[PDB]
Protein backbone atom coordinates (compact mmCIF):
# COMPACT_ATOMS: atom_id res chain seq x y z
CA UNK A 1 0.00 0.00 0.00
CA UNK A 2 0.81 3.64 0.04
CA UNK A 3 -1.50 6.00 2.49
CA UNK A 4 -3.95 5.29 -0.12
CA UNK A 5 -5.45 4.51 4.10
CA UNK A 6 -5.80 8.11 4.36
CA UNK A 7 -9.58 9.61 4.96
CA UNK A 8 -11.07 12.28 2.69
CA UNK A 9 -14.14 13.88 1.47
CA UNK A 10 -15.40 15.83 -1.95
CA UNK B 1 -17.70 21.73 31.23
CA UNK B 2 -14.23 23.12 30.53
CA UNK B 3 -10.64 22.11 30.23
CA UNK B 4 -10.41 23.21 33.78
CA UNK B 5 -12.01 20.21 34.96
CA UNK B 6 -9.47 17.89 33.27
CA UNK B 7 -6.06 16.53 34.49
CA UNK B 8 -4.10 15.47 31.04
CA UNK B 9 -1.86 12.06 31.25
CA UNK B 10 -0.56 11.51 28.66
CA UNK B 11 -0.71 11.50 24.41
CA UNK B 12 -2.34 8.43 22.29
CA UNK B 13 -3.43 9.00 19.20
CA UNK B 14 -3.12 11.30 15.87
CA UNK B 15 -5.66 11.88 12.83
CA UNK B 16 -5.53 14.00 10.32
CA UNK B 17 -7.94 16.77 12.34
CA UNK B 18 -7.21 15.56 15.77
CA UNK B 19 -5.06 15.00 18.61
CA UNK B 20 -6.30 12.43 20.93
CA UNK B 21 -4.92 12.39 24.72
CA UNK B 22 -6.30 10.63 28.13
CA UNK B 23 -7.40 12.70 30.39
CA UNK B 24 -8.87 12.62 34.39
CA UNK B 25 -12.20 13.94 35.24
CA UNK B 26 -10.77 15.59 38.34
CA UNK B 27 -14.83 15.03 39.78
CA UNK B 28 -14.93 11.32 39.81
CA UNK B 29 -11.70 10.31 38.83
CA UNK B 30 -12.59 8.00 35.77
CA UNK B 31 -10.24 8.55 32.92
CA UNK B 32 -11.52 9.13 29.60
CA UNK B 33 -10.14 9.51 25.95
CA UNK B 34 -10.11 13.31 24.62
CA UNK B 35 -10.12 14.40 20.95
CA UNK B 36 -8.46 17.65 20.05
CA UNK B 37 -9.47 18.96 17.03
CA UNK B 38 -8.05 22.58 16.14
CA UNK B 39 -10.30 25.01 14.99
CA UNK B 40 -7.47 26.14 12.73
CA UNK B 41 -8.16 22.81 10.39
CA UNK B 42 -11.88 23.72 10.79
CA UNK B 43 -12.71 26.02 7.29
CA UNK B 44 -14.65 24.58 4.43
CA UNK B 45 -18.24 22.72 4.30
CA UNK B 46 -16.67 19.62 4.57
CA UNK B 47 -15.14 20.68 7.71
CA UNK B 48 -17.74 21.74 10.13
CA UNK B 49 -19.98 18.65 8.99
CA UNK B 50 -17.64 16.08 9.97
CA UNK B 51 -17.47 17.76 13.26
CA UNK B 52 -21.50 18.20 13.24
CA UNK B 53 -22.02 14.80 12.23
CA UNK B 54 -19.48 13.13 14.58
CA UNK B 55 -21.34 14.99 17.41
CA UNK B 56 -24.84 14.24 16.14
CA UNK B 57 -23.90 10.22 15.96
CA UNK B 58 -22.28 10.25 19.25
CA UNK B 59 -25.56 11.36 20.83
CA UNK B 60 -28.21 9.63 18.70
CA UNK B 61 -26.45 6.38 18.47
CA UNK B 62 -23.43 5.02 20.34
CA UNK B 63 -24.99 3.61 22.78
CA UNK B 64 -24.44 -0.02 21.43
CA UNK B 65 -21.40 -1.99 23.12
CA UNK B 66 -19.46 -2.04 19.97
CA UNK B 67 -19.73 1.52 19.44
CA UNK B 68 -17.40 4.53 21.47
CA UNK B 69 -19.72 6.45 23.79
CA UNK B 70 -19.55 10.39 24.86
CA UNK B 71 -19.03 11.84 28.15
CA UNK B 72 -19.01 15.83 26.86
CA UNK B 73 -18.22 17.98 24.12
CA UNK B 74 -16.85 21.93 25.17
CA UNK B 75 -14.03 24.30 23.36
CA UNK B 76 -11.59 27.08 24.03
CA UNK B 77 -11.55 30.01 21.62
CA UNK B 78 -8.85 27.42 19.33
CA UNK B 79 -9.99 24.13 19.83
CA UNK B 80 -12.65 21.55 19.86
CA UNK B 81 -12.98 18.71 22.63
CA UNK B 82 -14.80 15.64 22.56
CA UNK B 83 -14.35 13.65 25.57
CA UNK B 84 -15.23 9.74 24.86
CA UNK B 85 -14.38 6.76 26.55
CA UNK B 86 -11.06 5.41 26.73
CA UNK B 87 -10.53 1.90 24.90
CA UNK B 88 -6.71 0.74 25.30
CA UNK B 89 -6.68 -2.75 23.64
CA UNK B 90 -5.26 -0.97 20.12
CA UNK B 91 -6.70 -0.97 16.84
CA UNK B 92 -6.77 -3.67 13.90
CA UNK B 93 -4.12 -2.10 12.21
CA UNK B 94 -1.46 -2.15 15.15
CA UNK B 95 -3.18 -5.50 15.41
CA UNK B 96 -2.16 -6.78 12.15
CA UNK B 97 1.13 -5.20 11.76
CA UNK B 98 2.18 -7.49 14.98
CA UNK B 99 0.27 -10.90 13.55
CA UNK B 100 0.42 -10.28 9.69
CA UNK B 101 -2.35 -12.90 9.15
CA UNK B 102 -5.30 -13.96 11.37
CA UNK B 103 -7.00 -17.30 11.32
CA UNK B 104 -10.45 -17.43 9.82
CA UNK B 105 -12.38 -17.82 13.42
CA UNK B 106 -10.47 -14.66 14.53
CA UNK B 107 -11.59 -12.53 11.52
CA UNK B 108 -15.12 -14.28 11.98
CA UNK B 109 -15.48 -12.94 15.48
CA UNK B 110 -14.31 -9.23 14.51
CA UNK B 111 -16.48 -9.28 11.42
CA UNK B 112 -19.50 -10.63 13.33
CA UNK B 113 -19.00 -7.50 15.97
CA UNK B 114 -18.38 -5.37 13.17
CA UNK B 115 -21.64 -6.44 11.52
CA UNK B 116 -23.75 -6.31 14.74
CA UNK B 117 -22.16 -2.22 15.08
CA UNK B 118 -22.89 -1.35 11.39
CA UNK B 119 -26.04 -3.09 11.04
CA UNK B 120 -27.20 -0.92 14.59
CA UNK B 121 -26.24 2.27 12.36
CA UNK B 122 -28.45 1.42 9.63
CA UNK B 123 -31.11 0.92 11.26
CA UNK B 124 -31.12 4.15 13.09
CA UNK B 125 -30.61 5.34 9.56
CA UNK B 126 -26.90 5.80 9.59
CA UNK B 127 -23.91 5.32 6.99
CA UNK B 128 -20.44 4.02 8.65
CA UNK B 129 -18.49 4.95 5.31
CA UNK B 130 -15.19 4.97 6.67
CA UNK B 131 -15.12 1.30 7.76
CA UNK B 132 -11.23 0.74 8.09
CA UNK B 133 -8.42 -1.16 10.37
CA UNK B 134 -7.52 2.29 11.95
CA UNK B 135 -11.40 2.98 13.11
CA UNK B 136 -11.92 -0.43 14.47
CA UNK B 137 -10.48 -0.70 18.54
CA UNK B 138 -9.79 -3.47 20.20
CA UNK B 139 -11.15 -2.27 24.22
CA UNK B 140 -9.50 -4.70 27.35
CA UNK B 141 -11.22 -7.52 26.81
CA UNK B 142 -10.77 -8.10 23.34
CA UNK B 143 -14.12 -7.68 21.67
CA UNK B 144 -14.30 -4.20 19.18
CA UNK B 145 -15.17 -0.54 18.58
CA UNK B 146 -16.10 1.44 16.39
CA UNK B 147 -14.93 5.14 16.70
CA UNK B 148 -14.71 7.77 13.61
CA UNK B 149 -17.99 8.81 13.25
CA UNK B 150 -17.24 11.94 11.32
CA UNK B 151 -17.45 10.39 7.98
CA UNK B 152 -21.49 8.88 8.84
CA UNK B 153 -24.56 10.44 6.56
CA UNK B 154 -27.35 10.29 9.18
CA UNK B 155 -30.84 11.11 8.28
CA UNK B 156 -31.52 8.55 5.94
CA UNK B 157 -34.88 7.25 4.97
CA UNK B 158 -35.43 3.45 4.76
CA UNK B 159 -34.78 3.01 0.67
CA UNK B 160 -33.17 6.84 0.72
CA UNK B 161 -29.30 7.27 -1.09
CA UNK B 162 -26.48 10.16 -0.76
CA UNK B 163 -24.14 11.06 -3.49
CA UNK B 164 -21.50 12.37 -1.52
CA UNK B 165 -17.46 11.18 -2.50
CA UNK B 166 -16.29 10.22 0.55
CA UNK B 167 -14.45 7.52 2.52
CA UNK B 168 -11.00 6.11 2.29
CA UNK B 169 -9.66 4.95 -1.01
CA UNK B 170 -8.47 1.40 -0.22
CA UNK B 171 -12.26 0.98 1.02
CA UNK B 172 -14.20 2.87 -1.55
CA UNK B 173 -16.92 1.24 -2.96
CA UNK B 174 -17.77 0.65 -7.03
CA UNK B 175 -20.94 2.38 -6.62
CA UNK B 176 -19.23 5.95 -5.73
CA UNK B 177 -16.55 5.58 -8.16
CA UNK B 178 -18.95 5.00 -10.90
CA UNK B 179 -20.42 8.23 -9.44
CA UNK B 180 -24.14 6.51 -8.52
CA UNK B 181 -26.32 7.57 -5.45
CA UNK B 182 -25.67 4.72 -2.93
CA UNK B 183 -27.12 3.68 0.42
CA UNK B 184 -25.59 1.05 3.09
CA UNK B 185 -24.67 -1.07 0.36
CA UNK B 186 -20.82 0.82 0.56
CA UNK B 187 -20.47 -0.72 4.35
CA UNK B 188 -20.47 -3.89 3.18
CA UNK B 189 -18.42 -3.72 0.62
CA UNK B 190 -15.49 -2.16 3.26
CA UNK B 191 -16.57 -5.01 5.31
CA UNK B 192 -15.07 -7.37 3.00
CA UNK B 193 -11.84 -5.55 2.24
CA UNK B 194 -11.68 -5.46 5.92
CA UNK B 195 -12.13 -9.43 6.07
CA UNK B 196 -9.75 -9.56 3.10
CA UNK B 197 -7.21 -7.69 4.88
CA UNK B 198 -7.11 -9.24 8.34
CA UNK B 199 -7.41 -12.79 6.55
CA UNK B 200 -5.21 -12.44 3.72
CA UNK B 201 -2.36 -10.36 5.70
CA UNK B 202 -2.92 -7.57 2.44
CA UNK B 203 -5.58 -5.32 1.27
CA UNK B 204 -7.21 -6.51 -1.91
CA UNK B 205 -5.87 -3.75 -4.16
CA UNK B 206 -1.96 -4.38 -2.57
CA UNK B 207 -0.10 -3.97 -5.66
CA UNK B 208 -0.88 -0.10 -5.66
CA UNK B 209 2.51 1.45 -4.67
CA UNK B 210 5.07 -1.11 -5.21
CA UNK B 211 5.23 -0.34 -9.53
CA UNK B 212 8.36 1.38 -11.39
CA UNK B 213 5.56 3.54 -13.04
CA UNK B 214 4.61 6.57 -10.62
CA UNK B 215 1.44 6.94 -12.67
CA UNK B 216 0.35 3.27 -11.34
CA UNK B 217 0.72 3.77 -7.52
CA UNK B 218 -1.96 6.53 -7.70
CA UNK B 219 -5.50 6.94 -6.48
CA UNK B 220 -6.96 6.76 -10.05
CA UNK B 221 -5.07 3.81 -10.55
CA UNK B 222 -6.43 2.47 -7.66
CA UNK B 223 -10.08 3.40 -8.56
CA UNK B 224 -9.20 1.71 -12.25
CA UNK B 225 -8.20 -1.50 -10.03
CA UNK B 226 -11.12 -1.25 -7.50
CA UNK B 227 -13.76 -1.11 -10.57
CA UNK B 228 -12.03 -3.28 -13.48
CA UNK B 229 -9.46 -6.06 -11.76
CA UNK B 230 -10.71 -9.21 -10.24
CA UNK B 231 -9.89 -10.03 -6.93
CA UNK B 232 -8.23 -13.08 -6.46
CA UNK B 233 -9.06 -15.53 -3.23
CA UNK B 234 -5.92 -16.94 -1.80
CA UNK B 235 -5.54 -20.20 -1.94
CA UNK B 236 -5.10 -21.25 1.97
CA UNK B 237 -8.63 -19.27 3.03
CA UNK B 238 -11.47 -22.17 3.12
CA UNK B 239 -14.57 -22.36 0.64
CA UNK B 240 -16.49 -20.35 2.82
CA UNK B 241 -14.04 -17.47 3.64
CA UNK B 242 -13.72 -17.36 -0.46
CA UNK B 243 -17.90 -16.95 -0.52
CA UNK B 244 -18.23 -14.64 1.88
CA UNK B 245 -15.12 -12.34 0.84
CA UNK B 246 -16.08 -12.68 -2.88
CA UNK B 247 -20.17 -12.27 -1.97
CA UNK B 248 -18.99 -8.95 0.19
CA UNK B 249 -16.95 -8.07 -2.66
CA UNK B 250 -19.24 -8.33 -5.62
CA UNK B 251 -19.09 -4.91 -7.88
CA UNK B 252 -22.76 -4.71 -8.26
CA UNK B 253 -23.84 -3.35 -4.91
CA UNK B 254 -27.77 -4.69 -6.32
CA UNK B 255 -26.06 -8.60 -5.62
CA UNK B 256 -23.86 -7.64 -2.43
CA UNK B 257 -24.58 -9.31 0.26
CA UNK B 258 -25.44 -7.81 2.87
CA UNK B 259 -27.52 -5.57 0.26
CA UNK B 260 -31.05 -6.87 -0.19
CA UNK B 261 -33.12 -4.33 1.25
CA UNK B 262 -35.31 -6.50 2.92
CA UNK B 263 -33.27 -9.22 4.04
CA UNK B 264 -29.73 -7.81 3.89
CA UNK B 265 -28.54 -8.47 7.52
CA UNK B 266 -30.52 -11.85 7.57
CA UNK B 267 -28.32 -12.94 4.64
CA UNK B 268 -25.01 -12.23 6.59
CA UNK B 269 -26.28 -14.25 9.43
CA UNK B 270 -27.70 -17.32 7.12
CA UNK B 271 -24.06 -17.70 5.09
CA UNK B 272 -21.69 -20.12 5.76
CA UNK B 273 -18.81 -18.29 7.14
CA UNK B 274 -20.90 -17.47 9.99
CA UNK B 275 -22.72 -20.83 10.89
CA UNK B 276 -21.54 -21.22 14.49
CA UNK B 277 -21.94 -17.72 15.39
CA UNK B 278 -24.48 -17.41 18.29
CA UNK B 279 -25.93 -13.50 16.97
CA UNK B 280 -27.70 -12.99 20.83
CA UNK B 281 -24.79 -14.37 23.07
CA UNK B 282 -21.98 -11.99 20.38
CA UNK B 283 -24.18 -8.67 20.83
CA UNK B 284 -24.70 -9.49 24.65
CA UNK B 285 -20.47 -10.09 24.83
CA UNK B 286 -20.87 -13.11 25.84
CA UNK B 287 -19.23 -14.91 22.91
CA UNK B 288 -15.21 -15.10 24.93
CA UNK B 289 -12.91 -13.11 22.36
CA UNK B 290 -10.07 -15.10 20.81
CA UNK B 291 -7.30 -12.62 21.83
CA UNK B 292 -7.07 -10.53 25.17
CA UNK B 293 -4.72 -7.45 24.71
CA UNK B 294 -1.88 -7.14 27.04
CA UNK B 295 -2.76 -4.06 29.80
CA UNK B 296 -0.09 -3.20 31.65
CA UNK B 297 0.49 -0.19 33.98
CA UNK B 298 -1.41 1.98 35.98
CA UNK B 299 -3.51 3.29 32.56
CA UNK B 300 -2.95 0.63 29.99
CA UNK B 301 -0.85 2.69 27.70
CA UNK B 302 0.81 -0.81 25.98
CA UNK B 303 -1.54 -1.14 22.86
CA UNK B 304 -0.44 2.52 22.15
CA UNK B 305 2.39 3.32 19.51
CA UNK B 306 5.33 5.36 21.38
CA UNK B 307 5.77 7.91 18.75
CA UNK B 308 2.44 9.00 20.14
CA UNK B 309 2.81 8.11 24.00
CA UNK B 310 6.38 9.72 24.11
CA UNK B 311 5.31 12.89 22.94
CA UNK B 312 4.92 15.33 25.90
CA UNK B 313 1.79 16.15 27.32
CA UNK B 314 0.86 19.16 26.94
CA UNK B 315 -1.64 21.39 24.18
CA UNK B 316 0.36 23.63 21.79
CA UNK B 317 0.51 27.21 22.70
CA UNK B 318 -1.66 29.25 20.42
CA UNK B 319 -0.41 31.73 17.78
CA UNK B 320 -3.22 34.78 18.39
CA UNK B 321 -2.70 35.69 14.91
CA UNK B 322 -3.76 32.49 13.58
CA UNK B 323 -6.62 32.59 16.46
CA UNK B 324 -8.03 35.66 15.89
CA UNK B 325 -9.01 35.02 12.40
CA UNK B 326 -11.47 32.08 13.20
CA UNK B 327 -15.06 32.37 12.78
CA UNK B 328 -16.42 31.41 16.42
CA UNK B 329 -20.16 31.60 15.29
CA UNK B 330 -19.79 28.50 13.47
CA UNK B 331 -19.14 26.76 16.58
CA UNK B 332 -22.28 27.96 18.68
CA UNK B 333 -23.92 25.01 20.72
CA UNK B 334 -21.39 22.90 20.68
CA UNK B 335 -21.09 21.95 23.97
CA UNK B 336 -22.71 18.74 25.85
CA UNK B 337 -23.01 17.16 28.43
CA UNK B 338 -23.92 13.48 28.66
CA UNK B 339 -27.52 12.55 30.64
CA UNK B 340 -25.70 10.07 33.02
Amino acid sequence: KKSLRQSFRR
Amino acid sequence: LGLQDFDLLRVIGRGSYAKVLLVRLKKTDRIYAMKVVKKELVNDDEDIDWVQTEKHVFEQASNHPFLVGLHSCFQTESRLFFVIEYVNGGDLMFHMQRQRKLPEEHARFYSAEISLALNYLHERGIIYRDLKLDNVLLDSEGHIKLTDYGMCKEGLRPGDTTSTFCGTPNYIAPEILRGEDYGFSVDWWALGVLMFEMMAGRSPFDIVGSSDNPDQNTEDYLFQVILEKQIRIPRSLSVKAASVLKSFLNKDPKERLGCHPQTGFADIQGHPFFRNVDWDMMEQKQVVPPFKPNISGEFGLDNFDSQFTNEPVQLTPDDDDIVRKIDQSEFEGFEYINPL
